[PDB]
RNA sequence: CGGAAGAUCAAGGGUUCCAGUCCAACGUUAAUCGGGGCUGGGUGAGUCGACCCCUAAGGCGAGGCCGAAAGGCGUAGUCGAUGGGAAAUUGGUUAAUAUUCCAAUACUUGUUUAUAGUGCGAUGGAGGGACGGAGAAGGUUAUGUCAGCCUGGCGUUGGUUGUCCAGGUGAAAGGAUGUAGGCUUACAGUUUAGGCAAAUCCGGACUGUAGGCUGAGAUCUGAUAGCAAGGAAGUGGCAAAUACCAUGCUUCCAGGAAAAGCUUCUAAGCGCUAUAAACGAAUCGUACCCUAAACCGACACAGGUGAUCAGGUAGAGAAUACCAAGGCGCUUGAGAGAACUCUGCUGAAGGAACUAGGCAAAAUGGUACCGUAACUUCGGGAGAAGGUACGCUGUUGAUGGUGAUAGGCUCCUUGAGCUUUCGACAGUCGCAGAUACCAGGCUGCUGCAACUGUUUAUUAAAAACACAGCACUCUGCAAACACGAAAGUGGACGUAUAGGGUGUGAUGCCUGCCCGGUGCUGGAAGGUUAAUU
């Protein structure tokens, strides 16, 4: 849940923390950690390409299992854990061979339970299984979008699908983007939605608790030079031309999807 | 106050030494100018 | 090889320091070739000296210095120096 | 001067180090002196550092991809420390080196030979190495101080053979030991959807059977060391680190290098473990400066320059004052004692009348206790404001620690000596007791910005930028977006509770009307309309 501060501080008056006492204290499972150097948001011609990345807590790589290919061999959840690099939270599971892995956590999914993946899987959370084999209307999340591929969709914190319908070798998935696509019906899908849904009520406060969190601050375009920026300029406040980005495509409303070869995938958007 | 030069023998050597000058196309282009004019110091 | 041993000692050293190692400990100090190793002058200095046994061969290398004369600026050769310690 | 202006380094420099000799130039003066000239000397390592083994960021990169050329990227790899990986300490010695030489006592790791036993072998598997921030209670040592002991002294002036004065005096690593702490079930057996193959090793599932590891310090040993006046002492109390136990423990969230060495397991394939004995451990650095006259600033320049060591008395203290060890008086002096300038000290009466403006100055300043308003987001405001005590002497109450001594690397009781903290009462001196140095001035109204932060290096620190928070909008993942000619990247080993762009800027109360213009979104009936034909 969401925990005010006291006001003790100016800087502590309005942090709210996402509390959970059930997650494990202590390190991760050493096996499924790879060491992950952070990038300033610099690509490999050293150029800034990405703004506002920089510093923060040095943090391990989990070893996510996002495709689920241990079927038919149940596992345990061992722990739930914190993850640095995601806002949802993982489970260790440990299979009946021994071998131990991170998933996704549900939200509906404790220590102990157990969690299949394949076809022939009950419809708990937790559980992998091909779009085929989900009945309608359950509520999925990681979402695979090419066959074997593993999940790419609704896998941050609280996100969940509503699974439509069918035509043919398509399943009609509702994101909660408000958006009605196609997805193959041998893609696989994990049952229930994902774990750590109050992750966006939390407050985080001041300024330094973004710095923690490895983001830089970030400057209007009004506020520069024009050489700067194309909102730059004018002797005091003043905006003066349609809102745009540093490199001048416009803010407000244009739209940028540009992909025709995906495009026949997607059933329709939601207005709102 | 602090000023503009602050020594460095690797630093010097790396940016600026013969391995390096010869690295590049551009650095040999260097060394062969600066054997051109004679100079008793190709690279520091 | 037997000619490699007879460049290693280039001579002695002549000092304060030398003359007092002599007397105190009996350890003979000697100029030696910039590319000797500590084995090379134990060889050398037992092939030349018949009838000595070294213990302990301390080496150190020395820069050269810097005399101007008349109008240029030189320097002088570097130099490694031995000290060699025999049995008493 | 002395948390340096002493000492040890790294970086940088490179002989400046030491001796002799010289004084033209250099040195802001002179110089017999010097970091100056000249001539000689000086740097000693298996253990310190480098090299070396290993990897981070980041480079380079057989093949590979991309690109007019040049080239760009990138796999395997190979480099790359600022990080991981073996090992010694005390004392003496030089004009100048010392964990290097010498003495004593250690430690690490190899090769060869031999004796036995005997399945060995990895770039691969598994363990390990291996790690955050904060906080807290202890236990210690370094070290200090007093005492004891030893050696000297009897004081130019009253006293000073004593409860007097001064100086000296405390051996390490290591080996044993296994303490205060810390962690913690152990062994055997059966088997196997796992660890890319294999595995007796790990993981998993079962069945029986029930103190160990680590660890500062103390103690013993090391230990008949060394050390002064001309051949001495060398052991007790107390205090006490920011060092050590401790990579520990407890908590938190922002969730905390890698790889190798190392221990085991097997694969292809065909040496290893103990006991010693002998022999080895290369190469490079090592002088000297290093809060500086030796580095970076054109200077022997009031600047800048990372780490380490950290004595005494007061003191919370690494502040401050005065001192120790050690080191210096800062490379022009000598007079005079005008104006004026600078930096200070004191100032009658008045007390902001000064001035753009209390600028500057003056003032306040410690601890304990009492007391403290509006307002408030209930945290605060607040050290609000404002009061009172405070030295020394004697007596006296309580109290923490440590433990001699007795009684039953341990326990309990008792408590000598030493030391901690509060008080009370009585006296006493001065103008003055937080006496020096040090060390808040404080209130009322009001504009701005929520706040901590950031900024015009070198005339602007702010009301400017940022900020947590809010909203709009884009983006379904080969995402949008950004770098790039492309390949390849970042976004992100993320996935709409996410990511980008834009505005606004905590919070409270809130956020009206206008879609004509220009954008944006959707629509396509009609008009117009390219190449082409």
């Amino acid at each position: 849940p969401i925990v005010k501060a006291k006001p003790t501080s100016p800087g502590r008056r309005f942090v709210e923390k996402v509390v959970h006492p059930h997650l494990y204290k202590g390190r991760p499972f050493a096996a499924l950690l790879e060491s992950k150097s952070k990038t300033g948001g610099r690509n490999n011609n050293g150029r800034i390409t990405t703004r506002h990345i920089g510093g923060g807590h040095k943090q391990h790589y989990r070893i996510i299992d996002f495709k689920r290919t241990k079927d038919n061999i149940p596992a345990t959840v061992e722990r739930i854990e914190y993850d640095p690099n995601r806002t949802a939270h993982i489970a260790l599971l440990k299979y009946a061979d021994g071998e131990r892995r991170y998933i996704i956590a549900a939200k509906k999914q404790a220590v102990g339970d157990t969690v299949m993946s394949g076809e022939a899987s009950p419809i708990r959370p937790g559980n992998c299984l091909p779009l085929k084999n989900i009945p309608l209307g359950t509520v999925i999340h990681n979402i695979e979008l090419k066959i074997g591929k593993g999940a790419q969709m609704a896998r941050a914190a609280g996100a969940s699908v509503q699974l439509l319908g069918r035509d043919g070798i398509y399943a009609i998935l509702r994101l909660r983007s408000g958006e009605t696509r196609r997805v193959h019906v041998n893609c696989r899908a994990v049952i229930g939605e994902v774990s750590n849904t109050e992750n966006n009520l939390k407050s985080l406060g001041k300024a330094g608790a973004s710095r923690w969190r490895g983001i830089r601050p970030s400057v209007r375009g009004v506020a520069m030079n024009p050489v700067d920026h194309p909102h730059g300029g004018g002797e005091g406040r003043n905006k003066g031309r349609h809102p745009t980005s540093p490199w001048g495509q416009k803010s407000k409303g244009l739209k940028t999807r540009h992909n025709k070869r995906t495009d026949s995938m997607i059933i329709r958007r939601a207005k709102k | 106050m602090k000023r503009t030069f602050q020594p460095s023998v690797i630093k010097r050597k790396r940016t600026h030494g013969f391995r390096a000058r010869m690295a590049t196309k551009k650095g040999r282009q260097v060394l062969a100018r600066r054997r051109a004019k004679g100079r008793h110091r190709l690279t520091v | 090889n037997n000619a490699r041993l007879y460049q290693v000692l280039r001579g002695p050293v002549f000092s304060e320091k030398s003359q007092m190692l002599g007397d105190s400990l009996g350890v003979q100090v000697f100029k030696i070739d910039s590319k000797a190793t500590k084995l090379e002058v134990k060889k050398a200095v037992e092939l030349m000296f018949e009838g000595v046994e070294v213990l302990k061969v301390n080496t150190l290398n020395v820069k050269g210095k810097t005399k101007r004369f008349g109008k240029n600026i030189g320097r002088r050769n570097d130099y490694k120096k031995a000290y060699v310690t025999l049995k008493a």
